[PDB]
């Protein structure tokens, strides 16, 4: 079981945001509001259909009637581009209840440039034959990059693997990474992961290190 | 400083049976009721059962009768015990306390994969170049999640970032990151500080110049 | 440098926080709560905590209770029924067992006069009742009843029940209440007051609020008076 809520919700900066939690007869029971960010616990945002803690930012604000809730951002930040979760209480059996969730995400944010930060494999690790090349990108908006590999001209494909974005509050960040062998490491000249978001190409090299 | 903190095992094997542990620290279950939820990889929260302030005990239909909530008060400890485990019983952990009609404070929570895959440690390496220098850590080869990376023990309250993790061939593998200013890094020692949860293996690996 | 301040209404009940950061680690050796008027004048134990035993004291002997648990360093006091001659200068004074001592800021206690006790609404129309206690510290209310009971009724009738440890989905409300009576306070910031939207003037009699913190009770009464226009 669980209470009716919309998949995604949008929101320019400073925009206002409605997100909706449906229920039988949800209107004679109070609802209230979770927040959830990036691998983080649930915070409660509002309480009692329309109450908030002390700590939580006055835009927010909740009110429940015809059986729909409607958790309001008015003024969205981009602090508040997260999971937004209702929840109740079912009165049939005897259990509490949590809505389907809802993504809140944050438009109208400007677009930064990521730092790249190429390194070379550790000592430590060419002990195993085997060598890691770590070629890590961040503070970078929007989410969306490509990650190539390179040495002396000639692109590496197989033997990569690159994470999918994350965000840091105001960015987000990811890595790649490039998987050798000790032999196949020190016997290339100039190795290069070329990270790419928007209209960019931002390079890095690394030599015999 | 009221607190709940969740504790157990990361990795099960199945037909397995889970028991966690939370320690509701700053007060006193005689007079507050504590949740259970859990929330699976893709899907939401669900509320898996209560131990009331009176410790009696109420639980989800669905969770019927392979969920078992009890509690020590002596040790301010609400357990969890998992019965008959399948594929997603794999998810996050919370406890959070009841009150009035919410649930005001919650845990940090606890990743636990159920998987016939052993558990496997990571391989510590670090990362060193080869005015602000960044540094790094490399932890290969870990099943399975999650992995902790501090940098001085958390004395390092800055700058450090800890990027996604990646799967490929069953191992995870994470990098983590520390910028500081010129004329630090040399001259004081810094420190990576991971740990692993699962394997119950802690390393802390000084990042060397190279 | 600057005393947080408290006004409450004569009769009302205040609690004044006293909590060193709440760890499963008793290291609260003792609590001194003291009272004084002003400055350049003498102090006088409220009341005094050591050694699990605490001593209510002076005219706070009747009225004053440690209400945090000391064994996780939370030493609140919660003051009942408050007078004018309690208005002045509240100090906790915590003696840790590493031998350091935690002083709280002082706080300032303004006595307001009586609340008005007589209300007076009209047919038709929506009222509030409030009933609430004053802290320092929040949630630390853990149970709000309101009792409904005209002069004559040899009876009691529950307006509104809302407790710390419900297994409902709501505040409880019985009766000819339901689907009138409301909550316009917040109980988590130890706020009980409740709205009553549309009166009839069957309503009138005696309304009466428990407001509880632990097994305290904390009591408040209020007569309604119906007018048809
Ligand atoms: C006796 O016990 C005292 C209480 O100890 C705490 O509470 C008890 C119940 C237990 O739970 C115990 O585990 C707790 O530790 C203890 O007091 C503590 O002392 C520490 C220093 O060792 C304080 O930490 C520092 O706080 C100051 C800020 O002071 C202001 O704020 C605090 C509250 O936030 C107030 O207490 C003060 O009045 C001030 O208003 C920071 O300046 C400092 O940070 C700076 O230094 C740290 C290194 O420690 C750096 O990392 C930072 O960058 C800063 O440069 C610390 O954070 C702690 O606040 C304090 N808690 C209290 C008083 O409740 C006392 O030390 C014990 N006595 C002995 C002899 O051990
Ligand atoms: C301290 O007194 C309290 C009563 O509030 C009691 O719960 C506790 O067990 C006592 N501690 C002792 C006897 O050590
Ligand atoms: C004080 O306790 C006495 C015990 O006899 C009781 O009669 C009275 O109601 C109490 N009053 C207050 C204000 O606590």
């Amino acid at each position: 079981y669980t209470l009716t809520q919309p998949p995604l919700v949008s929101v320019a900066l400073g925009q206002k945001a409605t997100i909706t939690c449906s229920g039988d007869k949800l209107s004679d029971v109070y609802v209230h509001w979770y927040q959830q960010k990036a691998g983080q616990a649930p915070v409660l945002v509002i309480y009692e259909d329309n109450r908030r803690p002390s700590g939580i930012p006055d835009h927010f604000s909740g009110s429940n009637s015809g059986n729909m809730a409607t958790l309001t951002i008015s003024k969205a930040q981009a602090g508040d581009e997260a999971d937004y979760y209702c929840q109740s209480w079912d009165g049939t059996n005897s259990a509490w209840v949590f809505g389907s969730g809802t993504k809140v995400t944050v438009l109208g944010q400007p677009n930064a440039a990521p730092s790249v930060t190429l390194f070379p494999p550790s000592s430590e690790e060419l002990k195993t034959n085997q060598a890691t090349l770590v070629c890590m990108i961040n503070g970078f908006y929007p989410a969306d990059v490509a990650v190539t590999w390179e040495a002396d001209g000639t692109p590496i494909t197989q033997g990569v693997k690159t994470t999918q974005p994350s965000k840091s509050d105001s960015k987000y960040m990811a890595t790649s990474y490039l998987t050798m062998t000790a032999d196949a490491w020190k016997s290339r000249n100039t190795f290069i992961c070329k990270v790419t978001h928007g209209g960019n190409t931002v390079e890095k090299s690394l030599s015999p290190s | 400083q009221v607190q709940l903190k969740e504790s157990g095992p990361g990795l099960l094997q199945p037909s397995q049976t889970l028991s966690l542990t939370c320690t509701v620290s700053g007060i006193s279950l005689s007079d507050y009721g504590v949740h259970w939820v859990r929330q699976a990889p893709g899907k939401g929260l669900e509320w898996m059962g209560i131990i009331g302030h009176a410790g009696g005990t109420d639980y989800n239909s669905n969770l019927k009768s392979r969920v078992s909530i009890s509690r020590d008060t002596s040790k301010s400890q609400v357990f969890l015990k998992l019965n008959s485990l399948q594929q997603e019983d794999t998810a996050m952990y919370f406890c959070a306390r009841h009150f009035y009609t919410y649930f005001d404070v919650w845990g940090q929570g606890i990743q636990v994969t159920v998987s016939s895959a052993t558990t496997t440690a990571p391989s510590v390496y670090p990362l060193a170049p080869a005015n602000t220098v960044t540094l790094g850590c490399l932890v290969k080869g870990y099943f399975p999640e999650p992995v902790t990376v501090s940098w001085n023990s958390g004395a390092l309250t800055s700058g450090v970032h800890t990027f996604p993790s990646v799967l490929h061939s069953g191992l995870y593998s994470l990098s983590s990151s520390v910028t500081v200013p010129s004329s630090t890094w040399p001259s004081q020692t810094v420190t990576c500080n991971v740990a692993h949860p699962a394997s119950s293996t802690k390393v802390d690996k000084k990042i060397v110049p190279g | 440098v600057s005393s947080p301040q408290l006004r409450v209404h004569v009769g009302e009940s205040v609690l004044m926080g006293c909590v060193v950061q709440r760890t499963e680690e008793k290291h609260v050796d003792r609590v001194d709560w003291l009272f004084s008027k002003d400055k350049d004048d003498a102090s006088e134990y409220v009341l005094f905590y050591y050694s699990n035993l605490s001593v209510p004291t002076g005219r706070f002997q009747n009225r004053s209770h440690l209400v945090g648990d000391t064994f996780h360093n939370d030493g609140s006091l919660l003051l009942q029924d408050v007078q004018k001659a309690d208005e002045g200068i509240y100090t906790c004074e915590i003696r840790l067992k590493n031998e350091s001592m935690v002083m709280k800021k002082p706080v300032e206690l303004w006595v307001l006069p009586e609340e008005p006790r007589d209300l007076r609404v009209r047919v038709g129309d929506t009222t509030q009742m409030r009933c609430s206690i004053q802290s320092t510290e929040e949630k630390r209310v853990t149970k709000v009843n309101w009792m409904f009971s005209s002069g004559s009724h040899t009876e009691e009738e529950t307006v509104l029940s809302y407790d710390s440890n419900m297994r409902s989905g709501k505040f409880q409300s019985l009766g000819r209440f339901r689907n009138r009576v409301d909550l316009t306070g917040d109980i988590s910031r130890n706020d009980g007051s409740i709205k009553l939207q549309t009166v009839k003037e069957s309503d009138q009699g005696i309304y009466t609020c428990s407001i509880y913190v632990g097994k305290l009770e904390s009591r408040k009464t209020i007569v309604l008076h119906v007018v048809q226009d």
